[PDB]
């Protein structure tokens, strides 16, 4: 029910300690070096994360979405790369498992995730296939008690750390969407390779890199769903995670204006310090006004989804207006550091740069304004 | 009337400073009394260490002399302790607030039920009410109150190292030695000494540093550190430095101190050789104490120190060496 | 093997400053902590539960908001919680504290009790040699390790110069100090069902073993004067002379208290 209960305060008291302490000063080194904190996922694992809102017989920690939510929000909050590695195991990789896995797959596949004992990746988009999503060309067809799966997918977020791999790929290429599956893929086996960990402009700790399958052969037993459903799936997959993206947008913008506080008390110019001007007050008021409203859609959002009510266009709302408020705060934040916030000494800047990815992935900003205008005109 | 006993500290031994401080003040409480000064001594051969004590204000040197004592173990030295005080009926007994003092004094107080007050900076016995006004330091040091302990005797309490003042050292006084008999049995060795292992000093984090003293640009070169690190040496603290010297190659990043290195709270702080920016000024505001040195007085680091020295680094520093060097050679 | 921990619940006395524009010390906003010395035991009891498989019990004396720091301690790995709360102890020192504290331990079965060394809001350290005391334990202070080997205790005594390696035979009382370890953080779902089912124990008066005339005010023997707030930091002098400069440096410094 209410959210400013003790228990929430006592997982926020927990999130916080843990992203200042163990996050926070690894923040630009991932940045830099644009490697994987390897490090902090099983320090994460460790203390529970990685399997908040999963029920224990399943090696979750018995959690609510909600209390998953705010641990994506406090560790963006100081490091965007690592709130995506989170978002993405829990949201795009164990979820789907734990929603259309039976029970032998719940307890091989979602058990390992849960636990943080293993990392676990989404894979949709393809090269032709992006926006589009109907337009896969990565197939899968069943030989024996085996799938054999051939095709490329491109932008895969947490590939080469990852263990399990949820991917989706045409059965029937003649039912248009109503001919795609999802299926269970464990990295290892024959024919499944990897891409080159790409070049991006600000997660650059996340490794997002390409999937090749050549022959590449899977037990039919590894079928998550019926065959066909892989498109319903993933769509509803993708529900869910925009509410975690939503939230590293807000982690972002909150983070951001954090930083400017500290900073605008500090620096004196002219006399006064910098927070004495009439400007930057009511550019701190308009950031934290944004922040504050996208805070209510991201978790009006999760607690939908926690009380089984419906949530695929509150969870648009969230990610429209909280990648935007990442934006526009972050980019309002830089400016009000001056020269300073400029260079990489300060976190600002790579914030900015985190925050843009906050629009596109997960279905772009339009992709939003194409769900909420279409609950709406009927 | 009662007397006014010091609990004396010895460490292989030594006399300890504090206790010799100690029995400073204690000259002073008793004064105000009109009643005499002892000094318990408990050690394991501590012969010798006697006619120190009489020369340093001491009247009654109550004695414990015994192997059990060799070595500091909890109970012994409580119930030698507990025997003799409660023996001599004191007004006020005071201990040095140490790991032997804070660890022994609570455990003394209990066994008697009577007062004490911790860690104390300030003591005196007030006109009316002849009672021992001990002020000590509470809340993270923040407050600053006075306790006292209205009815029971003895007033007790451990006192902090270097606050009090000695007395001065009177070689021709002796005192009265009380070689008191103690004995110790099972039900009191129950702690058992394996090893007695000493390591050395274990070297800090900037942000947990005690004392810092910082390089900036005006020292000059990476070898000129040596100085810095030298007189880091004589006070305990370790060095820092601004972005300058990090830059320049001569400190790890660790050392940084400011808006995006590390933001420091020492008890001291030596600013040598540095300008002052914002970008170092927010890193260590807020010490409790800053010293500074600079060739140009229009340096903007002088608006924050409490205490701003013009003059040369390379004729400062060296200067302030010799001048401590031989302040804890004599003393 | 039978664990007891005291934590006290604190206020964080490092985030405490005095603002010069009104000049007394900064009200709100601290945050109220497990004391770090008392985290730290709580730590060294868990490791134990880990690798003896002991069994770690928490208790902390103060209001019903010392409740969240059994919760934050119970996620951290302990077993049982109890709070003990009541009117009487209201103005005790650290004799009608460790009293009353020692009072509830005649009700807590136990064979290791650790508490902290200092308390940051009271900064006294000597509530844990005195409940030691009043039990009549054995008790082992400064401590910077904590191994078992069967029925006896082995632990590291730090000191200014040297450092001991105690032996000592169950039970006993031990002073766990704010480094020497570094605690472990809560599980996420240890928090959820500490809260979500709630097995926390809260004790009055009635359920310890102490003379009453040994609790709170009444029954403390030292009591409080006066108490006033810390001097704001002065204006601070800047010189122009050498070697006597030095001598500047070092006569503040004398002041400030480092004659040494
Ligand atoms: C760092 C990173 C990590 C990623 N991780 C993953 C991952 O883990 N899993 C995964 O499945 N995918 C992942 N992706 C893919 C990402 O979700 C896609 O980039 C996103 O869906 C947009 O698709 P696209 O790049 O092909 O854009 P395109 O579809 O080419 O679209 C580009 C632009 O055209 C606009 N546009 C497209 N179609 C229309 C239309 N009909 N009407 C109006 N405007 C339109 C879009 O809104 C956008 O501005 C990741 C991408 C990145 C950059
Ligand atoms: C993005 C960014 C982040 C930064 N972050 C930090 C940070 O975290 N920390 C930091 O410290 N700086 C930081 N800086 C730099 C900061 O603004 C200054 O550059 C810094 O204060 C330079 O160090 P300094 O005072 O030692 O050097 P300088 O300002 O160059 O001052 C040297 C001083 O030494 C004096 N002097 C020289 N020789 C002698 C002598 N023999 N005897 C006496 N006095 C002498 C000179 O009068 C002068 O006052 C940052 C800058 C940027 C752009
Ligand atoms: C300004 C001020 C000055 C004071 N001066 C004195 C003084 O000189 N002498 C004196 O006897 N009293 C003094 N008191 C009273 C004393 O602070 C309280 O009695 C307090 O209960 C015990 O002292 P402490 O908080 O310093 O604890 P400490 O002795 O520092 O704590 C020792 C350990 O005992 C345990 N513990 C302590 N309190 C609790 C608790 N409430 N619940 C659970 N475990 C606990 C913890 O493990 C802690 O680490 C003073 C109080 C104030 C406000
Ligand atoms: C899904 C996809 C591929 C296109 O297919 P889709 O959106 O499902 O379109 P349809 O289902 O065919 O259209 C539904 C029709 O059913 C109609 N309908 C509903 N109920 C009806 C009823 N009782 N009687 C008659 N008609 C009805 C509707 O009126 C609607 O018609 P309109 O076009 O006039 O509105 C694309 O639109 C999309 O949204 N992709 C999102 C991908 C994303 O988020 N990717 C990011 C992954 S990266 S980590
Ligand atoms: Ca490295
Ligand atoms: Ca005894």
């Amino acid at each position: 029910m209410d959210l400013n209960s003790k228990k929430y305060q006592m997982l926020k008291e927990l999130y916080v300690s843990f992203a200042e302490n163990e996050v926070k000063p690894l923040a630009t080194e991932l940045d830099e070096e644009e490697r994987f904190p390897y490090e902090t996922v099983e320090k994460m694992a460790k203390a529970g994360m990685m399997g908040i809102p999963y029920p224990k017989e399943y090696g979750g920690e018995g959690g609510d979405t909600v209390g998953y939510i705010m641990a994506v929000e406090e560790l963006s909050r100081v490091c965007g790369t690592t709130g995506v590695i989170l978002s993405a195991h829990t949201s795009l990789g164990s979820w789907p498992i734990y929603q259309y896995g039976n029970e032998e797959q719940k307890q091989k596949f979602l058990r390992p995730l849960a636990s943080g004992e293993k990392l676990g990746a989404f894979g949709l988009t393809e090269p032709n296939a992006g926006t589009d999503a109907s337009g896969q060309q990565t197939t899968a067809v069943l030989d024996g008690d085996e799938y054999i799966l051939n095709g490329s997918k491109i932008f895969i977020t947490n590939a080469i750390a990852g263990d399990i791999y949820v991917v989706m790929a045409m059965t029937d290429k003649s039912k248009g969407n109503k001919g795609i599956s999802a299926f269970i893929v464990e990295k290892g086996t024959p024919g499944f390779s990897f891409g080159v960990k790409e070049k991006k402009m600000g997660i650059r700790g996340s490794a997002t890199s390409e999937l090749i399958f050549e022959d590449c052969r899977i037990p039919k037993e590894n079928l998550l769903g019926k065959e066909g459903q892989g498109f319903k799936i993933a769509m509803s997959t993708l529900d869910g995670g925009r509410i975690g993206i939503a939230a590293q947008a807000l982690g972002l913008a909150q983070g951001a204006l954090d930083e400017t506080v500290k900073y605008v008390k500090e620096r004196v110019q002219f006399g006064r310090p910098l927070s004495k001007f009439q400007n930057t007050q009511f550019q701190l008021a308009d950031m934290e006004v944004k922040v504050q409203a996208a805070r209510h859609l991201v978790y009006q959002a999760a607690i939908n989804k926690d009380l089984g009510k419906p949530y695929g266009v509150e969870a648009a709302m969230a990610k429209l207006f909280a990648a935007e408020t990442a934006m526009e705060v972050t980019t309002k934040a830089v400016q009000l550091h001056g020269g300073y916030g400029y260079t990489r000494d300060y976190p600002v800047e790579r914030m900015m740069r985190d925050a843009k990815i906050t629009e596109i992935y997960e279905g772009t900003s339009e992709v939003q304004r194409m769900v909420i205008s279409g609950k709406l005109l009927k | 009337m009662g007397n006014v006993l010091v609990v004396i500290e010895q460490r292989e031994n030594v006399i300890q400073t504090v206790s010799l401080e100690l029995l400073g003040k204690a000259t002073e409480i008793a004064k105000d009394y009109d009643t005499k000064v002892s000094a318990l001594l408990l050690g394991s051969k501590v012969e010798g260490l006697i006619d120190t004590l009489a020369h340093y204000g001491a009247d009654e040197v109550i004695v414990v002399d015994d192997e059990a004592l060799a070595v500091y173990t909890t109970e012994p030295y409580t119930k030698a302790a507990y025997e003799a005080i409660k023996a001599a009926d004191p007004i006020v007994v005071l201990f040095g607030a140490t790991s032997i003092g804070r660890d022994l004094a609570p455990r003394v107080s209990a066994r008697i039920h009577t007062g004490l007050t911790a860690d104390c900076t300030g003591l005196a016995v007030a006109e009316d009410t002849k009672l021992l006004l001990m002020t000590r330091p509470a809340f993270g040091g923040n407050i600053m109150a006075t306790i006292v302990c209205k009815d029971f005797r003895p007033q007790m309490s451990t006192v902090r190292p270097g606050v009090m003042k000695k007395n001065e050292p009177d070689e021709t006084k002796e005192a009265v030695i009380n070689r008191f008999k103690v004995e110790f049995n099972d039900a009191d060795k129950l702690v058992q000494v394996v090893q007695v292992i000493k390591e050395a000093k274990k070297q800090v984090k900037i942000e947990d540093a005690k004392i810092l003293v910082s390089a900036g640009r005006g020292m000059g070169g990476k070898e000129n550190l040596d100085i810095l690190y030298e007189l880091a040496e004589i006070i305990g603290g370790e060095v820092s430095g601004s972005r300058a010297t990090i830059d320049a190659g001569w400190l790890d990043k660790a050392r940084q101190v400011g808006q995006t290195g590390k933001t420091v709270r020492p008890d001291l702080y030596i600013a040598c050789g540095i300008s002052g920016a914002i970008q170092h000024i927010a890193g260590m505001e807020d010490a409790e104490f800053i010293v500074a040195i600079n060739k140009n007085p229009e340096a903007p680091i002088f608006k924050y120190a409490d205490v701003g020295i013009v003059g040369d680094v390379h004729k400062v520093l060296p200067e302030l060496i010799s001048q401590l060097s031989v302040a804890k050679e004599k003393g | 093997m039978n664990i007891v921990v005291c934590i006290k619940q604190v206020p964080d006395t490092t985030e405490v400053k005095l603002d010069p524009n009104t000049g007394t010390l900064i009200r709100d906003g601290v945050p109220s902590i497990i004391n770090p010395d008392d985290k730290a035991g709580l730590e060294e009891a868990i490791k134990l539960k880990e690798e003896m498989g002991a069994h770690v019990t928490v208790i902390t004396m103060g209001p019903p908001q010392a409740d969240m720091a059994l919760k934050e301690a119970l996620a951290m790995g302990a077993d049982r919680g109890i709070l003990l709360t009541d009117r009487a102890f209201a103005g005790a020192d650290t004799w009608a504290t460790s009293s009353a504290l020692a009072g509830a331990l005649k009700n807590i079965d136990f064979d290791i009790i650790i508490a902290g060394r200092q308390a940051i809001d009271g900064d006294t350290a000597q509530v844990g040699p005195q409940i030691a005391e009043h039990l009549n334990l054995p008790s082992i202070t400064y401590a910077e390790e904590i191994k078992t080997e069967g029925e006896y205790v082995l632990v590291k005594r730090q000191f200014e110069d040297c450092c001991h390696d105690l032996k000592v035979k169950m039970p006993c009382l031990i002073t766990t100090l704010k480094d020497m370890n570094t605690p472990r953080y809560m599980k996420v779902g240890r928090i959820y069902d500490a809260f979500e089912n709630d097995v926390v124990e809260t004790w009055t008066v009635k359920d310890i073993e102490v003379d009453p005339s040994n609790l709170g005010l009444k029954g403390s023997p030292t009591s409080v004067f006066k108490s006033f707030t810390k001097s704001v930091k002065p204006a601070g002098t800047i010189y122009n002379e050498d070697a006597k400069t030095s001598a500047g440096i070092i006569i503040d410094k004398l002041k400030e208290k480092y004659i040494i």
